[PDB]
């Protein structure tokens, strides 16, 4: 009953699991059976429905049989939805009633089960997500999505860390999480933050829409409050494999523009959504306005993270899944602090002709020799051909007309012409990765959107194969080199001109 | 092709400031054979005829492209000179301030950014060096 | 005078001993054992003040003129996927 | 030499006129070979390469001189493409609207006045006479 | 005793005179005694001196021997003075201080003397020139020289048409004269121009330092009352030939500036006169200004007349002698009537090339066929070359090789290579003239500076080889071709800009 | 009708009878001759009427539409000569 998608979810486990062998995970998957129980407490609020609902979105996309348990009456209903939506993404999955043969649990609400394997209490309060290892959490009464959905992303996270403990090092289940989505820190009483859900999200765009946006465009679909404009751009289609994480894709959407379908999924908001099926270059020639009020990123690569900024919107949320990390990063252009294109400067500095030729044949040692090749403009010996050679990993035949010839000519040909390159990792992140990063996404547009005061730090962090970080920021501070173009009084000037300061 | 992403107050003041610190320097450029036939934002268009040499031939026509200029170095195209039409078949411009290079996947450990603000990827680099080995 | 740095690495916090003779990176070797993240090369992460400055992990411990107390950050590069 | 005598206010009007009459049809001629290298009162500067012949040689280079003009002919000087000094050695464009030709004593019996204000001496006569015998 | 410079004298007659032989011309000077008597009225006044001055300023470049004769002991003083400048203009010039031989005889003042011969009464008063020969007329008592130095003219013209009266027609001696250079009318009682000589000339500008510029120094040396600035400019040195003409020229002034001569000339006038020893090119360029006030244009051809207009003067005054006639024409470029360069328009059409072609080889019968030939590019024939070289008065020989060749080659190396002119008048006028026109352009000068109505028409003209003319006004229309630079919207944006209006 | 003209010929005024339908150089030959002024080529002179206007010679002498009195000036060009 694994599904359809099962390969593109063994590849991502198998960046994280020490000694992964496909037919053993495979056979590992099969002997479980994740149940997720809930009660009337959770079903009767908006909260308690999100958390569900994204804890199946998450244990759905691996997992080949799940036990949806209905602890009252009262969720029955819930838990034919919850059934549907399962079978929905995975039409093979399996689906029990009972948890007798339940390996891993996860709990809404307020009643137990009492089931015998390891059990997870999922829940929220507001903009609190709630794990316990020990007794129900529940879920609260607001209208906000962020608690309730990063609690999902925990369960999910702590029901794989549960299973494939072996193969993870330092992966530790949570004993308790009590995190507040406003502040990034353990929740007190003291500081609870605004759960009022008017916001104006003005003209706000959101470039890339994979595997995170689908978690931002999930947590928006559910803030019930949110109004304003929404750009969401992308050319690209959903395709089978892109299953495993996009948390908002059935097999229902297989080929399906992803700029359609980030519309649908907010039809019945209050947001006026605005479909752009064209790259970012193309979103912005057509436009010809060049003023970006607020730009949520979740693209796949620095270049077009870079070039996102080079269009000087006011103020960026820049959001990441690596293997051990995902989190997000705010940027203003002329506040001080540093831009999204600090983020990703390049590291080390220009090097001299002669120490960059040495670098890239692969003989650094060799920098003074080559050196006096190019001044000389002198035939490379043999033995610097069979060094070259030796240190590229690479046959000699092929290069062995090089020698006698300029160093020029050899560079030009086995580098600049990618002869070496001839005889000579895709990081797919876990589901409940690009959710929860997702989710921090759309909580940054709402919070910046709402005028509420913003993180101390440029970013936050959170590593879900390891139990909870109890320290979540991450500082940066702006690029120094001046090289960046923060630094750069022109592009300074073009912000200042669209927006003041 | 690359389409005009960079805020265009930001890529047209500093094509039109590499074009103010052409202009001094003309007379100094049509001696060793280089003319600016056009400039409008964001290409400069030039014809390079040998001095020495005679006859005295059109013997290189270039377009220097400053789309997103200088978060993206200039693209050098050879074109024909009348029509301004590149022409099919270090020869192509593997430099570093020239976009072609940076896009070079084999040029990948020397990243624009490491170059930016230094004077490499200026109207004037790009011209020195096409006279020079030209 | 033995400095007490709190590295937080990739948001789990230890605590190293260091000697300002010592040279940076012996902190980094220490912090990344202590949480167990060996595997990753160390090149791979970002030895950060409080304020985000990137530090040389040659450079020894008591050229950077820390406090008796000090937190410092063992931190990621940031990501570029999310498709 | 001529030196400016007319009040230059008239000339200098009338030169950039000449040349904004010119901008558009830049491309067009460019086709046939003809580019203006540069144009500051009183001079415009162009070259000429025949586009059909291969190799593509600079074949004539001139400076249109438009002192005094339009009260005076503007004089039409081959230049060096490079030096800008005269060569030496109809041609020498012995035709009615160019400088050379009215003070020519033997042409005394056209003079410029008869042929002011029709379009002869303008700009573009000169040009395109040059192509097209050229 | 005729003058070093006599032959220029005699070619000047030879424009003028039927039947000119020189020999018999030098010989009828030698026959003559041209005679200057004056009395204690004339020499009393200002007018009275300058008409004795200029007299024998004329006198003494044409005749051999002059009677200089005090009619009382009152002239005793003047007439040193007057035969010292005869012999500094030619020193080998007779006089004598008796009428006896007189043959013809001037007389200023109120004294008849009794000889014989044929005598004119000139004088003057105030702007008024006056000839008699029947009756004295006197001089009057004004600090204006205009009608006295004119009278001189009108007298040095009437000797002249006397003794050569056999060689010219239709040249009566006037027998009265009455002329107000204030209205080039008829004096009258009613109308008498202001006596006034307080005039402000501005910054005037006085181009070419020839013949008739020597007439307007003459008058504006004599206008005590004049104030102003007074630009002369000129490149060239007077020669001997020039004393035939430059009536402030005598031995001494050969070999000097032009312009120098002009400042001195002026050094006891109130006037701040600047010496240009420049071309009018030169001295524009080097001015860079470009704002002109008044200029009065004295120059040689009709290229550089019309080169002071294309500068854009407010206001020109502009002088001429040709053979059968002198003049002034005035000048504002922005006023409705023509301005100078309408003056020297070219006549005629543009005419087709082959019409044009035809008519510089002397066949304009033959138009078709040189249309065809052009078209053709045919060989020219035979009997064409022989009808051009009839045409043009030139030896077939030569243009033998151009037959067969197309007719663009023969046009091109007979006409614009000037062939056919290898194989192949200067006008001189009389001192008279020059001097008059140039008192003629002093007049205007201080007319168009002091403010007074300018004349109705365009020019006023004068025939000195004649009796007076009666009506001495000549219209002359705006140039209405179109191709005239006063048509030209440019032209008249820069005088507007400069000037008002 | 039979027009009456006064030619100014060089400042010296003379009077010529002309019938409308004899062309305009008739009155310029005859005035020409009341003047002795037939030196010169009589393309030398300008004919032109009291605003200065130039008068074709060809014309016929009623085309212009003179009325029964009318003075015309029979002009040289302006001279050239100053030095
Ligand atoms: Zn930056
Ligand atoms: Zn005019």
């Amino acid at each position: 009953a694994l599904a359809n998608f099962i390969d593109r979810a063994a590849t991502a486990a198998s960046q994280v699991l020490t000694d992964f062998h496909l037919g053993d995970f495979k056979a590992a998957l099969e002997k479980q059976v994740v149940a997720v129980a809930f009660d009337d407490q959770a079903i009767s609020c908006a909260e308690g429905q999100a958390t569900l609902d994204l804890a199946v979105r998450l244990l759905a996309r691996l997992y080949p049989v799940l036990a949806i348990l209905p602890l009252d009456s009262a969720a029955s209903s819930q838990a034919q939805a919850l059934e549907r939506l399962a079978k929905s993404i995975n039409r093979k999955i399996g689906i029990r009633r009972s948890g007798k043969s339940a390996t891993v649990c996860l709990v809404a609400g307020a009643t137990r089960p009492s089931l015998r394997c390891p059990t997870f209490f999922i829940g929220s309060d507001g903009w609190a997500a709630k794990l316990s290892r020990t007794d129900p959490v529940g879920s609260g009464s607001s209208l906000l999505p962020y608690g309730a959905g990063a609690a999902s992303c925990f369960g999910a996270a702590n029901v794989f860390r549960t299973i494939f403990a072996a193969q993870l090092t330092g992966a530790e289940s949570d004993e308790n999480i009590d995190l507040s989505l406003y502040s990034y820190n353990k929740s007190r009483a003291g500081d609870a933050g605004p759960i009022d859900p008017a916001v104006d999200l003005g003209e706000t765009h959101l470039v890339g829409l994979g595997a995170i946006a689908h978690g931002a465009l999930w947590a928006l679909a559910r803030q019930s409050g949110l109004s304003g404009r929404l750009h969401v751009v992308d050319h690209e289609a959903v395709e089978l494999s892109n299953l495993q994480r996009y948390v908002l894709a059935g097999q229902a959407e297989i080929g399906m523009s992803k700029a359609v379908l980030a519309t649908t999924a907010l039809r019945s908001t209050a947001l006026e959504v605005e479909a752009h099926p064209l790259k970012w270059a193309e979103h912005v020639a057509r436009r010809g306005d060049w003023i970006f009020d607020r730009v949520g990123v979740a693209l796949d690569t620095a270049a077009d993270r870079v070039a996102v900024q080079g269009a000087l919107p006011r103020w960026i949320a820049n959001a990441w899944t690596q293997e051990h990390d995902l989190g997000i990063s705010r940027h203003g252009f002329d506040d001080g602090q540093a831009c999204l294109c600090c983020m990703y400067m390049p590291s080390g500095k220009s090097k001299d002709e002669h120490q960059l030729v040495a670098e890239e044949l692969g003989i650094p040692e060799a920098h003074e020799q080559v050196k006096a090749l190019l001044q000389t403009n002198a035939g490379v010996p043999n033995d610097f051909v069979v060094r070259v050679a030796t240190a590229m990993g690479v046959p000699f035949e092929p290069l062995a007309p090089f020698v006698g010839q300029p160093l020029r000519s050899f560079y030009q040909q086995a580098i600049c012409g990618g002869l070496v390159f001839q005889l000579s990792r895709t990081v797919v992140p876990m589901a409940f990765q690009s959710a929860l990063a997702g989710i921090m996404l759309a909580a940054e547009l709402v919070k910046h959107s709402a005028g509420f005061p913003m993180s101390p730090t440029t970013s936050t962090r959170v590593n879900l194969l390891r139990p909870l970080g109890s320290h979540l920021h991450d500082p940066k501070a702006k690029d120094s080199s001046g090289r960046c173009i923060c630094s750069d009084e022109d592009f300074i000037s073009a912000y200042r001109r669209k927006y003041g300061n | 092709p690359e389409l005009q992403t960079v805020d265009p107050e930001v890529s047209r003041a500093k094509f039109d400031r590499e074009i103010s610190r052409f202009r001094p320097y003309a007379d100094a450029y049509r001696m060793q054979g280089c003319f600016l036939i056009e400039e409008s934002f964001p290409s400069a268009f030039f014809i390079f005829a040998s001095p020495k040499v005679k006859p005295r031939v059109i013997g290189a026509a270039i377009e220097i492209d400053f789309t997103n200029y200088d978060l993206r170095p200039p693209s050098v195209v050879f074109v024909d000179p009348f029509t301004r039409q590149p022409i099919a078949r270090s020869p192509f411009l593997c430099m570093a301030g020239v976009r072609e290079y940076h896009d070079n996947p084999a040029h990948s450990g020397d990243p624009w950014l490491l170059h930016r603000g230094s004077g490499e990827g200026c109207l004037a680099f790009i011209l020195d060096k096409i006279i020079k080995y030209g | 005078g033995k400095i007490e740095i709190i590295v937080v690495v990739n948001g789990q916090p230890t605590q190293v001993e260091a000697n300002p003779n010592q040279p940076l990176h012996v902190v980094r070797t220490k912090a990344l054992e202590n949480t167990q993240n060996v595997a990753q090369p160390p090149d791979n992460w970002e030895f950060k003040d409080e304020a985000g400055n990137l530090l040389d992990v040659d450079k020894k411990i008591g050229d950077f003129g820390f406090a008796n107390t000090v937190t410092l950050f063992l931190s990621l590069k940031a990501g570029v996927a999310g498709a």
